[PDB]
């Protein structure tokens, strides 16, 4: 079963919340190369290749795991859509 | 061919450790695995509460006046008593035990005797009412795997209660061999053993034990 | 792993001493799981002879040889006296370890039957409610893995004489065969149409056949369970 | 070209799946339980590995 | 062998006689009449299928032979029986899931 | 030049080549369609220095997931007593051959219509094996007989114990065949074969074998009071044996039924049936994935 | 009452089988002791296979040949048991050639011999070659451990050279016998006896050996701890 996957449950008034939350903040980490994380350089997910371990590449993994940690905010009108893109542009720069 | 294999230990105190030996060739983990278990359940050695006299006790299924439990339930808490031997030489003590009077008997109130040290002081042996009254003797001996009570039937008099010889002080092993692969080698073998003991010896020092048998028994396949 | 041993050397005696007991046990006497009344006790040899502290305990002797997984024993765990075999007690242990909480463990299981498929769907079922999906999972795995391990060496086969043909059998037709003459009579001096006697001769073997199942099952149950 | 195909593709491909869940689903499709998603596990072998509790 | 031998999974033998040549590729037999006959085999040969069809020679040279003994064992064929699989030794019991 | 290192001179692969999958088996080429190259293509094409040639690939590959021994080539052009239908010039057809070995995934069935797919196949180590160190060869699941109920499957492995220790073979027909009690005379008599070798060479009964007959006496497959060996024998004419787990050496806490079982592998090969897709060719109309 | 070294007893039967009894052994140690040099001896033991085989005019597996009765395909099974021992602990791998004609059974005992390499099974029929026929070949014996099937090792000395399926194994059969025996007054004591049949190319004794020594090697590796 995913880790913590009962409380993530508790956490939401309709499991397909969870998922639409879990699958934003995933995209959100990819778009910004994982700089926006939530987690402290210990609670990183890892993954075991054969030169050592690495940062887990899988941003759903991670959101799950931030989700856990509640210091993600959800909600339905939070914030305009392109104020919360160019305050996420400037604070955490895309790839070029 | 294949590399030699990395040891892998976790231990939590002198309780209870975990094993890994990965990579192995097809087939080694049960190989390796299954005579360590029966080596670790049968031939490390241990101490064990042989034999019990009680002041005014006739037979096993008595009841005790002014004391809570019955024999049984003495008798139960005794196997569980974890003595260690610090002399090589010892090979079997007699531990003694005098009080009354409302109080709950530890494994401390035993007379302590020379390299003779006990894990588990606070365990529980009995409990005492007013007017209660506990006067036992327990022989403690050294030796190895299960020995019921009858099968050794020891009795230094008439009234001793031969009790069932818990000599092992590995409480349960169990191990697990799972696919693993070293590059495109594709069937090898992962050990992941997990050991419980009582404490007297470690997890870790008992599989050192485990091994050197092994490996001494492989040494009688020389002179015909 | 979870079903007794029922034996029939003891067959009910009565003792006075328990030593008297495990000394008719020594002499070939009395089975060691057979149901006897030791100063009206109605316990076995067993639950006498063999007094575990502990599950390790109980478990270390299964594998000495000294008992077998299916012996009623006497253990005690979780402070309580329990009369009841290793088995049962390596199943309760189980479910205790997968789940990581012992007393939720405790509550869950059903110590005093053998597990089949109906207590185990309750077990997976109450342990979602009380534990969650991620440690019924778990749960889950852990009884895969001690199932399909048990069965390969408990002993299970197939061979034609498992197929134990049953002596009442052959009473219930010699029965049935008299029953369908009386019948026969009865429609040769027009006493029943054909539709009766067809009906009549079909009551009857619908029933032979289900005394049959019942003989073949009671067969099974008091003499090969 | 498979005779082309190095060995560290294989571990590129175990870096690939990490995490990640495949749908597997048997015809007939009755009810919704006949899909479900797994994390893959890479065998060699050419047949699809099912776990026991899921084959009801 | 009745299997056999209406499918046409074997070659027999026409009349008595005895067996001149024998080849992975063909068998030539002496007839009682004294003639010669050569009976080609058919070797690995594709089935609709793609199942291989090949004959393989059961004789040798100098065997005598009489009307209607096999020379040649086609595919699923054992001296002559249907031989359509093997013959394992078995055990019936669980094993560990698998 | 690895490309076509198995190609004949006139591009046709050669026999006794080894093909795997992406091999060229029949070079081929066509003429390319009039195409006005793009603005990158002609870019690149000046970058290089070279001309597009006129002639593109179109060569018969080995597919994905076959391959073998290529064993025949067959060749007919035109202008050869040959004629093919208008407008082609040359078929060429190349026959390869594969040697398909038991894998995991292959299906096995008896003649009682017990059936199974290989899940699993174990070094010989790991199989269950006789006292005398003889491993089986498959092992069958109890729990497919009793809703079957198929018990020819039993007998025949009963038979096919017998048969096993005499070196012989059996016709019994249908509705006129081998009874139990035939079928127990002859376990009897290859007892005596299995065991009587044992007991010249200069062997007795195992602990285990102690073990399992006491187990026996439980279950009430053996009369208490004989011996070993006369216990070890009414096992035997049950068609059951003492039976040694290969991974620890301890027997099976009961006796097994073993025996010779005929056992066939059908024509449902995962070697034919395994594929995959990541994007390849759709639909004219409809522009959806082919079949 | 601590048991101590038991007596170790060895019969031989030629090169091909042995018993070897050891007794007495604590109770339990017959197992403990036998399983695992059974496990090794029928998996690790190193030994000789055919691992492929040139036929003159024969360009793969699926073929005849003018003149002998077997196909290929069973040629190359019967290749597959020849036993061929080498007596040079240094010599990897051998070409055994054969040549042969006319009407006869072609047997193993027709390849030419060759320094310090002994066939074990010179009676073991290869091929009827009938009058006309004619067979030349050359035959690659390989050490090697375990079982290698052909498309894993692709071993081919020329262009038309067929690979063949390796099993090196030199055991064909091991079982143990674990019987009661008693010293003084100790009862339940086990009597060990591990049966072991091999080819002649390696003798039972030596796979015991390099078993044994296989296992003890494998106990080495708890030397070394390591923290998880
Ligand atoms: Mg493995
Ligand atoms: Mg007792
Ligand atoms: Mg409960």
């Amino acid at each position: 079963a995913e880790p913590g996957i009962d409380k993530l449950f508790g956490m939401v008034d309709s499991k397909y919340r969870l998922t639409v939350v879990v699958a934003k903040r995933a995209q959100q980490l990819l778009r910004h190369g994982f700089k926006n994380t939530v987690l402290e350089p210990e609670e990183r997910p890892k993954m075991q290749t054969l030169e050592g371990l690495f940062d887990d590449p899988n941003a759903v993994t991670w959101a799950m795991k931030e989700l856990l940690t509640g210091r993600l905010v959800f909600g339905e009108n939070l914030v305009p859509e392109d104020r919360l893109q160019k305050e996420m542009e400037r604070l955490y720069p895309v790839e070029r | 061919k294949l590399k030699a294999p990395v040891f892998t230990v976790r231990t939590q105190g002198r309780e209870y450790g975990e094993f890994v030996l990965e990579p192995l060739e097809r087939g080694f983990g049960v190989t390796l695995g299954n005579p360590l278990r029966r080596i670790l359940l049968s031939s490390i050695p241990g101490t064990a509460v042989t034999s019990v006299y009680i002041e005014d006790v006739l037979h096993e299924f008595s009841t005790i006046p002014g004391v809570k439990e019955d024999v049984v339930e003495i008798i139960l808490n005794l196997k569980e008593l974890v003595v260690r031997f610090l002399n090589p030489s010892l090979q079997t003590v007699t531990l003694l035990l005098k009080a009354e009077g409302p109080k709950e008997v530890k494994a401390r109130d035993f007379l302590p005797v020379a390299d003779v040290e006990i894990m588990n002081p606070d365990l529980h042996i009995a409990t005492l009412e007013e007017g209660g009254r506990l006067n036992m003797e327990v022989r403690v001996d050294r030796g190895v795997g299960y020995v019921p009570a009858e099968k050794h039937g020891i009795k230094d008099r008439i009234n001793a209660i031969p009790v069932d010889a818990v000599f092992s002080p590995v409480r349960r092993v169990a191990f697990q061999v799972e696919d693993t692969r070293l590059g495109q080698r594709t069937d090898l073998d992962k050990l992941t053993l997990r050991i419980w003991t009582d404490g007297s010896v470690t997890p870790l020092e008992a599989l050192n034990q485990a091994v050197e048998i092994l490996r001494e028994h492989l040494t009688y396949f020389s002179n015909p | 792993i979870t079903q007794v041993r029922k034996e029939k050397k003891g067959a009910g005696l009565e003792f006075a001493t328990p030593e008297e007991a495990l000394a008719a046990h020594e002499r070939g006497e009395v089975a060691l799981n057979a149901p006897i009344k030791v100063a009206g006790r109605e316990t076995s040899v067993g639950r006498l002879k063999y007094v575990f502290a502990n599950p390790d305990e109980a478990l270390l002797a299964v594998a000495h040889g000294i008992v077998d997984l299916q012996d009623v024993v006497t253990v005690r765990y979780m402070g309580k006296r329990l009369e009841t075999s290793p088995g049962r007690i390596l199943f309760a242990r189980i479910v205790a370890e997968a789940v990581e909480d012992e007393k939720v463990a405790w509550e869950l299981i059903q110590l005093d039957v053998p597990q089949e498929k109906n207590s185990l769907k309750d077990l997976v079922y109450q342990a979602f409610l009380r534990l969650g999906m991620e440690k019924t999972a778990r749960l889950l795995d852990a009884l895969k893995y001690y199932g399909f391990t048990f069965s390969t060496t408990s002993g299970i086969t197939i061979g034609i004489d498992d197929a134990v043909i049953p002596e009442e059998k052959k009473q219930y037709l010699e029965e049935a065969d008299r029953k369908l003459l009386q019948i026969e009579q009865a429609y040769e001096m027009g006493f029943l149409t054909d539709r009766e006697r067809y009906d009549q001769i079909l009551q009857l073997w619908t029933e032979t056949t289900e005394k049959v199942t019942q003989a073949v099952f009671k067969n099974f149950e008091e003499n090969y369970p | 070209r498979q005779r082309d195909i190095k060995d560290e593709v294989w571990d590129a491909l175990e870096e690939v799946i990490h995490g990640k869940v495949v749908l597997l689903n048997r015809a007939p499709t009755l009810h919704r339980l006949g899909i479900q998603a797994f994390q893959p596990v890479l065998v060699e072998g050419q047949s699809i590995q099912l776990h026991p509790l899921v084959c009801e | 062998e009745r299997v056999v031998r209406d499918s046409l999974a074997a070659l027999y033998a026409e009349e008595d006689g005895e067996v001149a040549k024998v080849d992975g590729n063909r068998i030539v037999v002496r007839y009682e009449d004294g003639r010669l006959v050569e009976y080609p085999l058919r070797r690995f040969y594709r089935s609709n299928q793609g199942t291989a069809l090949d004959q393989r020679p059961r004789v040798v040279v100098g065997q005598r032979v009489r009307k209607g003994d096999l020379l040649a064992d086609g595919p699923a064929s054992e001296n002559g029986f249907l031989a359509l699989g093997q013959n394992v030794l078995v055990a019936i019991m669980p094993f560990d899931g698998y | 030049e690895a490309a076509l290192r198995d190609l004949d001179e006139e591009g046709v692969v050669r026999i006794g080549a080894e093909v795997k999958p992406g091999d060229i088996l029949v070079g081929r080429t066509s003429f390319k369609g009039e195409s006005e190259p793009t603005p990158e293509e002609r870019l690149l094409r000046s970058i290089f220095g070279e001309k597009a040639r006129d002639v593109k690939d179109t060569s018969l590959r080995v597919p994905p997931g076959e391959g073998g021994i290529v064993v025949r080539t067959v060749r007919l052009r035109r202008g050869d007593g040959v004629e093919l239908k208008p407008g082609v010039r040359e078929v060429v057809r190349v026959y390869v051959a594969q040697k398909r070995k038991l894998q995991v995934g292959d299906k096995l069935a008896n003649r009682h219509g017990n059936k199974g797919v290989v899940a699993k196949i174990l070094p010989v180590e790991d199989m269950p094996h006789l006292p005398d160190g003889t491993p089986v060869d498959v092992i069958l699941n109890p729990l497919g007989v009793p809703s079957r109920m198929n018990l020819g499957q039993i007998l025949e492995t009963h038979l096919g114990l017998a048969g096993y220790f005499l070196g012989q073979r059996y016709i019994s027909p249908i509705f006129d065949g081998a009874k139990e009690p035939e079928i127990k005379e002859l376990l009897a008599q290859a007892f005596e074969v299995y065991f009587g070798k044992r007991k010249g060479e200069g062997f007795g009964v195992d602990k285990r074998e102690v073990e399992v007959l006491r187990r026996a006496e439980k279950l009430g497959l053996v009369t208490p009071g004989k011996t070993p060996e006369e216990q070890l024998k009414e096992l035997f004419l049950q068609g059951k044996v003492v039976l040694y787990d290969g991974r620890t050496g301890e027997p099976i806490e009961g006796p097994i039924v073993v025996g010779q079982m005929f056992i066939m592998k059908l024509y449902h090969m995962v070697e034919d049936k395994m594929h995959a897709r990541s994007t390849g060719p759709y639909s004219l109309i409809t522009q959806q994935p082919l079949g």
